[PDB]
């Protein structure tokens, strides 16, 4: 969730 | 093919340099004096700590400091993971699961770079907190660091460098045996390649180091136990010390973890 945010930031 | 395995090794090293401001090379330089006048401030007791903090109870402020630094570490490690070839094409829930279950093993791997038998570099290399001071902290907080010293000392005796560490950490992240993984096979194919790359790196970089690859793989096992013990301590703190809590990013990681 915050992890998903970190994983998809470019 | 071995040229492809070397390209992979170098790409992982390049990505490690881009993801982690503090490398083992720089840490060891500080630890051994091979930089400049700016020798680290030593924290060995409570006066030291007050003096150092310049430039709740003590155990709890140290706990809260490590948790805050842990958040930044998760972020850097996530950035690194996204540079492992194939990783960002994995199902996103599987990416989350690999990070959730792997990030702590990587944290303790990299913390070892900052450690010797006598203490740990803190504040990005500007301070040095002694092993005996951390040990002096009241239970349960005094139990955090000591098994990591035990680990770091034996791990650092293998003399891995940043180039070796980059592949080591990728191998760990791409572990097909994490609970709740949806597609194990593409993870295992990536890991299989990483392992071949690691095997070749260790042979070329440490040609006379006896059974270094085997000893390394064994360390990946020992990290899981380090983490289990760490998480049990966090559980105790949650149950019995509840006057406080983790950062939301760490809460996510810890939710339903072991
Ligand atoms: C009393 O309470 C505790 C006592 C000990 C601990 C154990 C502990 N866990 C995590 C970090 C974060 N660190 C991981 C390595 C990371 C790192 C190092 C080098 C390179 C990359 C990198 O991260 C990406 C940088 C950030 C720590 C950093 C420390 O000094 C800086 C430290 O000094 C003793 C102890 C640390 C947790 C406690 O409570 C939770």
């Amino acid at each position: 969730h915050k992890l998903v945010q970190l994983l998809t930031t470019t | 093919e071995s040229a492809d395995l070397r390209a992979l090794a170098k790409h992982l090293y390049d990505s490690y340099i881009k993801s982690f401001p503090l490398t083992k090379a720089k840490a060891r330089a500080i630890l051994t004096g091979k930089t400049t006048d700016k020798s680290p401030f030593v924290i060995y007791d409570m006066n030291s700590l007050m003096m150092g903090e310049d430039k709740k109870e003590v155990a709890i402020r140290i706990f809260q400091g490590c948790q805050f630094r842990s958040v930044e570490a998760v972020q850097e490690i996530t950035e690194y993971a996204k540079s492992i070839p194939g990783f960002v094409n994995l199902d996103l829930n599987d990416q989350v699961t690999l990070l959730k279950y792997g990030v702590h093993e990587i944290i303790y791997t990299m913390l070892a770079s900052l450690m010797n038998k006598d203490g740990v570099l803190i504040s990005e290399g500007q301070g040095f907190m002694t092993r005996e001071f951390l040990k002096s902290l009241r239970k349960p907080f005094g139990d955090f660091m000591e098994p990591k010293f035990e680990f770091a000392v034996k791990f650092n005796a293998l003399e891995l460098d940043d180039s070796d560490l980059a592949i080591f950490i990728a191998v760990i992240i791409l572990s097909g045996d994490r609970p709740g993984l949806l597609n194990v096979k593409p993870i295992e194919d990536i890991q299989d390649n990483l392992l071949q790359a690691l095997e070749l790196q260790l042979k070329l970089n440490h040609p006379e180091s006896s059974q270094l690859f085997a000893k390394l793989l064994q360390k990946m096992t020992d990290l899981r136990q380090i983490v289990t013990e760490h998480v049990q301590l966090l559980q105790v703190i949650k149950k019995t010390e509840t006057d406080m809590s983790l950062h939301p990013l760490l809460q996510e990681i810890y939710k339903d973890l072991y």
